[PDB]
C-alpha cells in the first residue's frame, strides 16, 4: 500500500476512534487481518494529550525530542506507512515473528460487554468506525493499531485508549491496543577507545511493543505501575 | 534507601534474557496461577452464554474464536474448560518465548542486554530504501556491513544515522 | 611478618580500640606507617554488631554468607595477614597504587578536637591503644585499619568506628577508617554458551575500599545515604 | 507512579569512576567541589587561629607542617595558611577522579565489572598466598596459559583456584 491509495472502506479508509470525541476522520490502512496503521501523530488516544507541544514541566528521562511538524505531510505519512510495513515483514520473516503475529491476530479482545450472563456481547471500545465510500460507517473490531508518536517523537509505547480502568489488559479479556511508534528514529547504545557506538534495529523495538500488545490482548499483562527494588551487593 | 535497580515485572518479562531472573519463582508461579484463574473465568462466561447480541456474528462462530484464542478444550456437549497443560504451554509462549532477547537472536543483530536504557544518542534513519535496510538483513547488508554488525555501527555506517 | 611473630609494642602488638568498650586485646600488625592489619572478625567497630550470628531478619542483598568459625585459628589469621600484605604489595607495585598509598599515609585525621580556638587538640578516637611489652599502653594515632569481616563474611566495606556523627569524613577533617575485608573470598561476575564466568581480582576490591578510605581521611567523602534516581528511557 | 531506572550513590559513582561517573551532572560535581574547597579553607583558618598545642605527643610546628602537607596549603612569610584554588583543584581531582576502581582495573590489566552495581550471587573461596596461585605482578593471570584472555580469572578454566560457596 501507498499513502495515496484510494479508500475502499475495507483495508484503506478514513476512520474515527470511539471515545476520541470530536476527531476529524484520519486515513488508516489495514495491513493485515485485525491490524491497522494510522500515519498520524497520536493526539487521540490520551485525552490529556491533545496537542504536540512540549509539556509545561520537562519529562524526567534521559532524552526526549519535540517537533510538531513531524508526520504532517503526505510524503512523510507514505514513508511512515512503508517503514512500518517493512518492519512487520521483517518480523514475519522469522519463525518467532510469524508465531507472535499469529498469536496477535488470534488475540481478539473478549466479548465481555453483556450485563446478562445468558447473552454474549462485544465491548464496543475494542472497535474503530470505518468510513465507507458512500459516507456511511461500520463499527469494526480490531486488535492492534500502529500510530505515530504524540508530542515526544521518540517516545514509543503500547497503550490502551485512555487508561485500562476496567483492567481488561489484566483480567484475561484483553482490549484493543495502540502502539505509538516511529520507524524514522532509533536509539543508540554503547557496546564492546574501542567502545563501538551502535544503533538499535527498529524491528527489535517494534517486536518489544508487539510483545506488550500480545500480553495486553490476552489479558495477562502486569500493571506497569508494579515496580520493585533490587538491592546491590554493597561494598 | 540502598543502591540498586527499580524494575517492572511487565518490562522484565517482555525483555526476557538475563533480567527475567530478577522475578523470583514464587512470584512467577503466583502470576501464572492468577491468569489461569482468569482464563477459567472466561471459559465460564462463555459456557453461560446461550445467545449472541448484535448481528455481526453467530454464537457458535464467536465461541470458536475464543476456544482458539485461549486454547480451550470443548467436550461433546459444547462446554469449554481450561486444560492446565495447554494453559501452561500457551502462557509460557506468551510470556517467556515471545521476548525482545529472543528476537535479537533470531534477527542476529547487536542490541542492549537489558531493558534499562540511559542513553541520550538518538538518530534519524531511513529504512524504506533497500540500499539502507532490508527485510532479510536489517542494516547489516551483504560492502562490509555484514561483519561485526557494521551496518548498525553509527560511525562506520554514519550515512544511515543522523544524530538529533 | 607472620602471625606468630613476637610483640614489640611498635609494629606488632596487642591493641584495644577506643570506644570498643570491654574488648579483650587483639593482636595487630603495623604493615606500614599509619596502617595496621587486625586478623580478627570485626565484632568491635559496630556496637550493634557484637557477634557473628546471622541477623534476625535476612539481609536484603543478592548473596550473603555466614560462618562463625571463619578467621578463628592462628593458621587462618596467618594466611589472612599474609593475603592482605600481598594485596598491598600488588597495589603498591603500580604507579597509581603507590600514589594512592602515599596519599593515604599523608592523610592524617585533622586535629579538630579543641573547643578553644587558640589551642590545637587531637580527636582521641583517631587512635588505637597499643599494649607494650611491659603491659603499659600508648595511645597512637593511625589512619587505617584492615580488619576481618563481621557476621556476613563476604561483606566488604570502609567505615568509621560506629557512625560518623561529627561528620569528620565529609567536613574536611577526616577520621581513622576501618576496612572490613577478606582476601579469602571473591565475587564472580558474568562477561563476554560463550559467557565467561570470571572472578574479581581481590586487589581491585581492596583498591576500591582504599579509595573510600582516602575520601574519608581527607574529609571529602559524600554520605553513603546520599542516593538519587536515574529514570530509564521507557518503551 | 514510579519509573524503572537506577538508584545510585554519589560516593560509589565517584569511587568506581569510568562510565558511571557520568551519572553525576556537571552542576552537582561543581557544587561538591566548592563545598570541599570551603571545608579546606575552614581547616586552614582553624590552623591559623591555633597558637598552642594540647598534650605532649607533638609540637605545634610539627602538626601545622603535617596538615600543610596533607591539604597542600600555601604558607606566607608570616606562617599564615591559605588554600590555593589551583592546588586544591589538582588535589581534589587526584583524590576523586584519578584514584578510581576503573583506573585500577586498567593498571592491573584485569577483567572486572564495568559498574559498581553488582547483582551476582556467585562467591568463591580463594587462596592467594601461594605464588603458584596468585602473584604481586600478575594476580591470577600468571605467565601455563593463564595470562591470555584473563584465563587466570576464569573460574571454569582456573577452577582449582575458585571453590564456589
Ligand atoms: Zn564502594
Ligand atoms: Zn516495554
Amino acid at each position: 500500500m501507498a499513502y495515496k491509495d484510494p479508500v475502499n472502506g475495507v483495508d484503506i479508509a478514513y476512520i474515527k476512534i470511539p471515545n476520541a470525541g470530536q476527531m476529524q476522520p484520519v486515513k488508516a490502512f489495514k495491513i493485515h487481518n485485525k491490524i491497522w496503521v494510522i500515519p498520524e501523530r497520536d493526539t487521540f488516544t490520551n485525552p490529556e494529550e491533545g496537542d504536540l507541544n512540549p509539556p509545561p514541566e520537562a519529562k524526567q528521562v534521559p532524552v526526549s525530542y519535540y517537533d510538531s511538524t513531524y508526520l504532517s505531510t503526505d510524503n512523510e505519512k507514505d514513508n511512515y506507512l512503508k517503514g512500518v510495513t517493512k518492519l512487520f515483514e521483517r518480523i514475519y520473516s522469522t519463525d518467532l515473528g510469524r508465531m507472535l503475529l499469529t498469536s496477535i491476530v488470534r488475540g481478539i479482545p473478549f466479548w465481555g460487554g453483556s450485563t446478562i450472563d445468558t447473552e454474549l456481547k462485544v465491548i464496543d471500545t475494542n472497535c474503530i468506525n470505518v468510513i465507507q465510500p458512500d459516507g456511511s460507517y461500520r463499527s469494526e473490531e480490531l486488535n492492534l493499531v500502529i500510530i505515530g508518536p504524540s508530542a515526544d517523537i521518540i517516545q514509543f509505547e503500547c497503550k490502551s485508549f485512555g487508561h485500562d480502568v476496567l483492567n481488561l489488559t489484566r483480567n484475561g479479556y484483553g482490549s484493543t491496543q495502540y502502539i505509538r511508534f516511529s520507524p524514522d528514529f532509533t536509539f543508540g547504545f554503547e557496546e564492546s577507545l574501542g567502545a563501538g557506538k551502535f544503533a538499535t534495529d527498529p524491528a527489535v523495538t517494534l517486536a518489544h511493543e508487539l510483545i506488550h500488545a500480545e500480553h495486553r490482548l490476552y489479558g495477562i499483562a502486569i500493571n506497569p505501575n508494579r515496580v520493585f527494588k533490587v538491592n546491590t551487593n554493597a561494598y | 534507601e540502598m543502591s540498586g535497580l527499580e524494575v517492572s515485572f511487565e518490562e522484565l518479562r517482555t525483555f526476557g534474557g538475563h533480567d527475567a531472573k530478577f522475578i523470583d519463582s514464587l512470584q512467577e508461579n503466583e502470576f501464572r496461577l492468577y491468569y489461569y484463574n482468569k482464563f477459567k473465568d472466561v471459559a465460564s462466561t462463555l459456557n453461560k452464554a446461550k445467545s449472541i447480541i448484535g448481528t455481526t456474528a453467530s454464537l457458535q462462530y464467536m465461541k470458536n474464536v475464543f476456544k482458539e484464542k485461549y486454547l480451550l478444550s470443548e467436550d461433546t456437549s459444547g462446554k469449554f474448560s481450561v486444560d492446565k497443560l495447554k494453559f501452561d504451554k500457551l502462557y509460557k509462549m506468551l510470556t517467556e518465548i515471545y521476548t525482545e532477547d529472543n528476537f535479537v537472536n533470531f534477527f542476529k543483530v547487536i542490541n542492549r542486554k537489558t531493558y534499562l536504557n540511559f542513553d541520550k544518542a538518538v538518530f534519524r534513519i531511513n529504512i524504506v530504501p533497500d540500499e539502507n535496510y532490508t527485510i532479510k538483513d536489517g542494516f547489516n547488508l551483504k560492502a562490509n556491513l555484514s561483519t561485526n554488525f557494521n551496518g548498525q555501527n553509527t560511525e562506520i555506517n554514519s550515512r544511515n544515522f543522523t544524530r538529533l
